[PDB]
């Protein structure tokens, strides 16, 4: 086979250590490289390389990144790009960010071609339509499909960042609510990792390319979600931790010349 | 597909051109801008990695020269 592509997008680097380590560049902050991934066929990789670019940051990159979510990945484009689930802001601006960052790297690229959309109607239809039930549909996602998967990393600092504001687990429910609600609004894996727990980034990247993953958000530190769970009822309903029902506000609230003048002077 | 060379290369070259140019300055061409230090005799440094943006800002066409292999 031939290099297939994804682009995931980490906001200039900061510590990729972790989130690189749990799925996989020139400096701590180089700024949009070429990373890569595999994909398998039951025994061994048939040089499939489908390349998951972790892209530590973009100045002035568009065109790397552009270069990285190349055109050959027509068949299977999932971003798997790292997020920090310390906050509601920051997991629900990474997944945004991620979908936009997807959509930047094809519209800042795809300018000249527009039947994209068309041929992405029926392949995606066909796609998605097997996908879209059984989370665990109908969900208000964007205008067309990209995979972005969006895996939550760093609840790790969810419990010191809910302590120091909340002095409980408010924040970390509003991180799983905040992962819910762009879920809803985008229809994809909201899978959340935290200490020790739910290592699955790459999971729905495979099961929705063309290994295991939990969902459950009971244990208050990684609210997993498949790539089809996406509902907005019981989750807006449930949503009123601290907050009210189907809030996406905490993301927006939550993100010596006058010297010898001055002696003649004086000596008058 | 055992043509992972001449397509890498060409991609490269439009990603290396793309990555040996992070704006110069960017108003933030770092990690960070400046902050404040831990215990040392630099609380008033530029950066704990001023000659490093370099190396960031110019590393990224090094990153994809050296992983443009396939």
């Amino acid at each position: 086979p031939s290099g297939k592509n994804i682009l995931v997008f980490g906001e200039d680097g900061s510590g990729k250590t972790t989130l690189m380590t749990k799925l996989q560049h020139g400096k701590k902050g180089r700024g949009l490289e070429y990373l890569y991934l595999s994909v398998h066929d039951e025994d061994r990789d048939d040089h499939t390389r489908c390349n998951v670019w972790i892209l530590d940051g973009d100045l002035y990159h568009k065109g790397l990144l552009k270069f990285a979510v190349s055109a050959e990945s027509l068949p299977e484009t999932l971003v798997i790009f790292v997020a920090d689930m310390s906050r509601p802001w920051t997991v629900m601006e990474s997944l945004q960010k991620w979908a936009s960052v997807l959509r930047e790297h094809i519209d800042k690229m795809k300018i000249p071609p527009e039947k994209m959309r068309e041929l992405e109607r029926k392949f995606v239809k066909d796609f998605q339509d097997y996908m879209e039930p059984e989370e665990g549909d109908n969900v208000l996602t964007h205008n067309l499909g990209i995979p972005v998967l969006v895996v939550c990393t760093k609840c790790d600092a969810v419990s010191v960042l809910e302590k120091e504001h909340d002095y409980r687990d408010e924040h970390l429910d509003f991180i799983q609510s905040h992962l819910r609600r762009f879920c809803l609004q985008y229809g994809a894996a909201l899978i959340y990792t935290s200490v020790k727990e739910e290592k699955n980034l790459d999971l729905l990247y495979k099961y929705i390319v063309h290994f295991t993953t939990p969902a459950l958000v009971v244990e208050k530190d990684a609210v997993f979600i498949p790539a089809g769970w996406d509902n907005e009822k019981k989750i807006a309903i449930l949503h009123e931790n601290f907050t009210t029902v189907k809030p996406e506000d905490a993301y927006e609230d939550f993100i010596v010349f006058l010297m010898k003048q001055q002696s003649l002077l004086a000596k008058q | 597909q055992e043509m992972f060379a001449w397509k890498m290369v060409v991609l490269s070259l439009p990603r290396i051109q793309s990555q040996r140019y992070q704006v110069g300055v960017h108003y933030e061409l770092t990690e960070e801008e400046k902050f404040y230090r831990n215990a040392l005799t630099r609380m008033p440094d530029g950066p704990v990695a001023l000659e490093e943006s370099y190396s960031a800002v110019m590393g990224i066409v090094s990153e994809v020269e050296q992983y443009v292999k396939v």
